């Protein structure tokens, strides 16, 4: 989706605001942690979402105003929160009438609860990871070094290739392996997976520009044709 | 609210912190989250986790030539031996700098970042101006980190557009002659493994 | 300038909100109908902008959340005030100071005067308007009917030129004479007037998509090349 | 406001509101703008532009075919010896729909919409909905309106990139037989000369 979130070569964002590394505080505000502990747990379980595609889909559907103002873990409160709607852990009704009560008294108790099993398999989801990476009886249809045409293709769902990077041409630089599609896997439809590929771009290709930058980006195969 | 206007007003952060609250309250009554696994959450990313498993490895790496090129040459098994994996860091790769190559990580769509490694992202490495600029002014944006690169040193920005991370491995700077492994690691910031920062003599 | 005013393309914006036109009230606020009379009364006399593209380019530079939320005479207050201050008419200090006299105190009363000659000659700008079209001593570099390439500028100052149009094929549509040229006049470096083309782009070009639709673009000169 | 997220803080309406009278307070103290001046615009903008001028123009061309003629082959002359130009409409265009062509206009980057033919814009044209969209799933947009094209129907958006404006002009629909000129300019919708609707039979 050509989205708020895709931002890579727009302009009028401003500087960048520096900040000392000991100074860069990870939370401010409790919520920000929950944020963290909601998306994780619920991963961890499968609940709204198995890997980050659906989680990302989620973000990218902010309303741009929200997008720009929620904060970074106000994102992450909107993805779990249409994520568990959309895949009818959570019903929308009931979701909006709680938050109602939080909003107009937010001292309400949080209700307690042990689950020392629960915790066990959450940390093995920390610990453990999950790979995308996988094998198909297929084999990669380009080469490093192999130069190819970055399509112009413009899905209205979830995609991995920014809009900066289309209707370009790039280099190959690394063959990685297979990977879970996220076109697809986002919106549920199968893990499909296809040949992942890291691709060099020139700034002169990317912007018109004449100094001594280029641009390393991953892109699926399915992205790209032969020139 | 004009409702030809809905559009103009974002919701304020007191919204998503009673969100927050309301799917706490209900996954825990569901069943689905404990306050334990919530608080296990919390204590790995904000205390377990940091930069100093990065640095970690760049010391060892400025310290011992053969780890440094078993690390270029298969950095996903190495880190693994070490330990440093985990979610948002199955797949670590590192590129080094060098005097006319500098690198730089971003993730424009987003924020991905290696956390079993790095731990969490910059504040302004999540945000917009960062995100958008980087891989279209680089040099700008260095600048307002203090590094102001020679237009003959050639930049590499590494958009993770996959869940394959990337870490910087920056150069051993001057003035650290007889450190130990262990003293060199605390010179390795943050900043450096990202790409927006060299590493300054002591 | 790639920014956040630029959302030809963009996905996630929603649906339109379809009102009746008897129902679509033109100003619900004084304060909007106040901007329109500063932004005609002062490009009446020169003062901030002469002609559009400096109007155009003070509300580019807006932070994107402001552009998303001040409502759209919200922008046109932003870059009366950019232009004002950009050009030296006002000090920024000063206007700073009277933003917070009204913050504080609404009511404050507004000083008031007539100037009959005043109201004469915005009357004569409003009528008589201002046209862009301007001869210059060079032919067109481009015909109708031919295939050009619309370039992949980048420009950091002011463009004409969508983002979606970039680095695509078109074909012209009609050459309607040179005009004023945005991307100099804007930031008051000259007419600079370039041949001014129609171009019209399929939607298979644009987007990749399959259906009959099609955009015609205006697209200066110098952002096209020939095949 | 944190100050490493200034950015996440919208101005709320009442600074611009502020902003608009403190710029109003120091124009008229500096002598650069009047009461009467600033009324002057307001009266024209408000009331005395609007689309019955545009309404006009369809229904001559829909009963004078020798005016149609004249319009589509050199509408700004045609429209300006009407009297219909002024500012934001010296270059006016006129398109047709046909049968099995419809014609959409939009100014993806801002709002440009010829005033002295039209009026003002409708609130939607001006927003990000609406600019984003009209250009890449067109038909989409005109379902949200009411309007659900063939897939035969070729669309031809018309996107105001410079200062040349264009019209829409709609097809005359059934049910019109034996009006006068001034009753078919009473059926020419605001949303018709943009490309948004269709004329209904009365
Ligand atoms: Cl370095
Ligand atoms: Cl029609
Ligand atoms: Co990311
Ligand atoms: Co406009």
């Amino acid at each position: 989706m050509n989205g708020i979130h895709d931002v890579g070569g727009m302009d009028g964002f401003g500087k960048v605001m520096y900040v000392k590394e000991e100074e860069d505080i990870y939370f401010t505000h409790d919520w920000e942690r929950l944020a963290f502990g909601l998306v994780a747990g619920c991963k961890a379980q499968g609940l709204g979402m198995k890997a980050f595609d659906e989680f990302r889909i989620g973000i990218e559907l902010m309303r741009p105003v929200d997008y720009l103002t929620s904060s970074y873990y106000g994102h992450w409160i909107a993805t779990v929160a249409y994520n568990l709607v959309d895949t009818g852990v959570l019903d929308e009704k009931e979701l909006d009438e709680r938050t109602e009560v939080f909003l107009k008294k937010p001292d309400t108790k949080i209700p307690r609860r042990e689950d020392p099993a629960l915790v066990k398999l959450v940390e093995k989801a920390l610990y453990d990871g999950l790979s995308p990476l996988r094998e198909i009886s297929a084999s990669p249809r380009f080469k490093v070094g192999e130069r190819i045409k970055a399509k112009n293709i413009h899905p209205t769902g979830h995609t991995r290739f920014p809009r900066y990077a289309r209707d370009k041409y790039g280099v190959i630089d690394e063959v990685y392996g297979a990977h879970v599609f996220p076109d697809d896997a986002a919106h549920r439809k199968g893990e499909n997976p296809q040949y992942l590929y890291r691709v060099r771009f020139e700034a002169e290709e990317l912007w018109g520009y004449k100094q001594k930058d280029s641009v390393y980006i991953d892109l699926w195969e399915s992205y790209m044709e032969p020139v | 609210i004009d409702p030809r206007f809905p559009h103009h007003h974002p919701r304020p952060q007191s919204f998503w912190e009673a969100r927050a609250k309301a799917l706490e309250s209900l996954l825990i009554e569901k069943g689905h989250l404990s306050s334990d696994a919530i608080e296990r959450v919390i204590k790995h990313y904000e205390h377990e986790l940091g930069p100093m498993n990065g640095a970690k490895v760049v010391a060892k790496a400025w310290t011992d030539p053969a780890f440094k090129q078993r690390l270029l040459e298969d950095s996903e098994t190495v880190l693994r031996e070490l330990g440093y994996y985990g979610l948002q860091g199955e797949h670590i790769r590192v590129v080094e700098n060098t005097d006319t190559v500098h690198n730089v990580v971003v993730c424009t769509l987003c924020s991905c970042y290696p956390w079993p490694l790095l731990g969490l992202p910059p504040s302004w490495y999540k945000e917009p101006a960062y995100r958008a600029r980087v891989v279209k002014e680089p040099r700008q944006v260095l600048k307002e980190f203090g590094l102001d690169l020679p237009d003959s040193v050639e930049i590499r920005v590494w958009d993770r557009s996959s869940e394959i991370r990337f870490m910087v491995l920056p150069q051993r700077p001057e003035g650290t002659e007889g450190m130990t492994e262990e003293e060199l690691a605390k010179l390795v910031t943050r900043d450096s493994m990202i790409g927006v920062a060299k590493i300054e003599p002591p």
